[PDB]
RNA sequence: GCUUGAGUCUCGUAGAGGGGGGUAGAAUUCCAGGUGUAGCGGUGAAAUGCGUAGAGAUCUGGAGGAAUACCGGUGGCGAAGGCGGCCCCCUGGACGAAGACUGACGCUCAGGUGCGAAAGCGUGGGGAGCAAACAGGAUUAGAUACCCUGGUAGUCCACGCCGUAAACGAUGUCGACUUGGAGGUUGUGCCCUUGAGGCGUGGCUUCCGGAGCUAACGCGUUAAGUCGACCGCCUGGGGAGUACGGCCGCAAGGUUAAAACUCAAAUGAAUUGACGGGGGCCCGCACAAGCGGUGGAGCAUGUGGUUUAAUUCGAUGCAACGCG
RNA sequence: CGCGGGGUGGAGCAGCCUGGUAGCUCGUCGGGCUCAUAACCCGAAGAUCGUCGGUUCAAAUCCGGCCCCCGCAACCA
RNA sequence: AAUAUGCCAC
């Protein structure tokens, strides 16, 4: 996440690039995972319930697509 | 009394308190300035408003030594990463690199467990 | 309320200046509904400031009125354990109504003797920054710089 | 005798499968030093704790231990427990294509034997971080807890022992048959690789659902469908997986496993409410914003209580008490 | 039996060693919040100091005994 | 942030 104040770049739109940097390399989230520690168990449960909450909005998603409400 | 003139600002802002320190190219601190110090006690030692000000006091506590560029580097994963660097340009120092130095173990120790509240 | 207010009550610019600010003024000084009382007395501190300074009657109440008037309180927001004195920025509206409001209590809470005298000699005061209504706006706005780092909500 | 079950060989394939050895970078901690000042750290707030003996921060150089960010995937492998940095040595299994080979060599399995997370035990090491025990601070009526600050065993290694887990897809292993759809992963064939395309065929794996089944919830070609082979297990709840006795263990304990009494239930799945310090959307002088009261004073009035021969009876959470 | 202490609201403790006057906590009472209780909040009262007798202008205090309660000692043969 | 309890047939 290192980015360079290049020629003509003024500091607002620095600070903006630079926010947008340390999103995509995500680093707060990481932080945030790490603060403390999470047993191997609590991982795999939320990682599968993650990924089932995923599928069902998905499903649902393109079920809804097929549904008039009004 | 010695002239830098070209400066590095590590910004360290955890969950609870912003320490800014301006140093020359080298890591030879200059100052210091903390939110704690900058007169805020438990709920608002950790807000960006106190990392502001925090910096600011950190800035003007280095005026002597006529440091007119700075890098920047961030750590931490505190409120104190914005404001601090929006009242570093507003001093006037001009921030020509800006990093996030956070320290992200490539595993690493074991985080403490947690909390229950 | 969970819906919202129509428009604001009608109020009658009162018959001496035609001021509505003058208006909301006496109204907030009437008790027991009696406007008569307020407007007497309201009109007796107004002239009596006036001979005493030398400003028109309405500039001088605007004086008195802008030197107390606020510009940010503070209001509670919960979170936990503790709460959050959060620092808002006052509508002019809410301003003039607080700045009378405090002149008022200051006015009654003053020792001496006709209504009329307490409030022009308050008034005066707000004039050049001593009275009890200009310590407690003092008070505000100190109590919300010390609050500021919870502004940003 | 036969080959379609079972197995071997030939070629390749994908993989955190296992054991051994080495190494890599990031990071925490500690040690030495440099700059550098009064805070740091923590919480819902706070304090214990660290710091002017110079902390925290920042930089340089070492030391050591543990775990391998991103890749990362209801992805892969493994019989299960489980296994994730990179490299090398030894090694097990699965799978696909074509052919050849052996010719029922098969399926299950009481007793037996092996493996078997974590905690734990023994010996010898190791010890960064985390952390039972412990101590202090806080919270509270108490708080031998949650929270905070430290912290030992232990987590790590070698060997040995324990042999238990919600050891769980709560679903024994093997085989056959019975509409589909959308994926994921790993091979293999055809053509046109004519744009990473389609067209098939194998293996494993995820979700939905059909007939059927089920008490229902649900399962549904990876069956809880239709059948066959063998094994294990159950017979109301509590007592009790306990006692006694065997066996195993160094111990903790594990395994096998009752009884007397006692109750007329215990239980599963769904249904309607109610409730939640569950979620979403609302409303009301509910709060917020204001004004004025009560609670203090004297009096009026009603009530409770005392009192009296009687102080008539009734109303007495909001929704009784200037009430009948 | 000797020696050192102690007797203070209903309970536990201070005060007293420097004679001019008795406090803290819990509890009790009254009200408040609650549907009600506990916790909690706000107010109040309560002991004339073991006891007798002295000293002193004045004794919880100083003194002498007396009463009860603890502690140490009660030995050498 | 703290927020314990509720035995008199129906
Ligand atoms: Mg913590
Ligand atoms: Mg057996
Ligand atoms: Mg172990
Ligand atoms: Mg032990
Ligand atoms: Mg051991
Ligand atoms: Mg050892
Ligand atoms: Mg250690
Ligand atoms: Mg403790
Ligand atoms: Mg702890
Ligand atoms: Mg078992
Ligand atoms: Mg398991
Ligand atoms: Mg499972
Ligand atoms: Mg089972
Ligand atoms: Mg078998
Ligand atoms: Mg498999
Ligand atoms: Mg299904
Ligand atoms: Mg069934
Ligand atoms: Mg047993
Ligand atoms: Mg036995
Ligand atoms: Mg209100
Ligand atoms: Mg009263
Ligand atoms: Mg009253
Ligand atoms: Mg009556």
């Amino acid at each position: 996440p290192v980015i360079k104040v290049r020629e003509n770049e003024p500091f607002d739109v620095a600070l903006r690039r630079f926010k947008r940097s340390c999103e995509k390399a995500g680093v707060l989230a990481e932080v945030r995972r790490r603060e403390f520690y999470e047993k191997p168990t609590t991982e795999r449960k939320r990682a599968k319930a993650s990924a089932v909450k995923r599928h069902a909005k998905k499903l649902a998603r393109e079920n809804a697509r097929r549904t008039r409400l009004y | 009394r010695k002239q830098v003139s070209d400066g590095v600002a590590h910004i360290h802002a955890s969950f609870n308190n912003t320490i800014v320190t301006i140093t020359d190219r080298q890591g030879n601190a200059l100052g210091w300035a903390t939110a704690g110090g900058s007169g805020f006690r438990g709920s608002r030692k950790s807000t960006p408003f106190a990392a502001q000000v925090a910096a600011e006091r950190c800035a003007d506590a280095v005026k002597e030594y006529g440091i007119k560029n700075l890098e920047v580097m961030v750590k931490g994963p505190g409120p104190g990463r914005e404001s601090t660097i929006r009242a570093l340009n507003a001093a006037g120092f001009r921030i020509t690199n800006i990093t996030d130095v956070t320290p992200i173990p490539h595993x690493g120790c074991r985080p403490p467990k947690k909390r229950r509240v | 309320p969970r819906r919202r207010v129509i428009g604001q009550r009608k109020i009658l610019p009162d018959p001496k200046f035609g001021s509505e600010l003058l208006a909301k003024f006496v109204n907030i000084l009437m008790v027991d509904g009696k406007k008569s009382t307020a407007e007497s007395i309201v009109y007796s501190a107004l002239e009596t400031l006036a001979q005493r300074s030398g400003k028109s009657e309405l500039e001088a109440f605007e004086v008195a009125l802008e030197n107390v008037r606020p510009t940010v309180e503070v209001k509670s927001r919960r979170v936990g354990g503790s709460t959050y004195q959060v620092p808002v920025e006052v509508r002019p509206v809410r301003r003039n109504a607080l700045a009378m409001r405090w002149i008022v209590e200051a006015a009654r809470k003053r020792g001496d003797k006709s209504m009329a005298l307490r409030l022009a000699n308050e008034l005066s005061d707000a004039a050049e920054n001593k009275g009890t209504a200009v310590k407690k706006r003092e008070d505000v706005h100190r109590m919300a710089e010390a609050n500021k780092a919870f502004a940003h909500y």
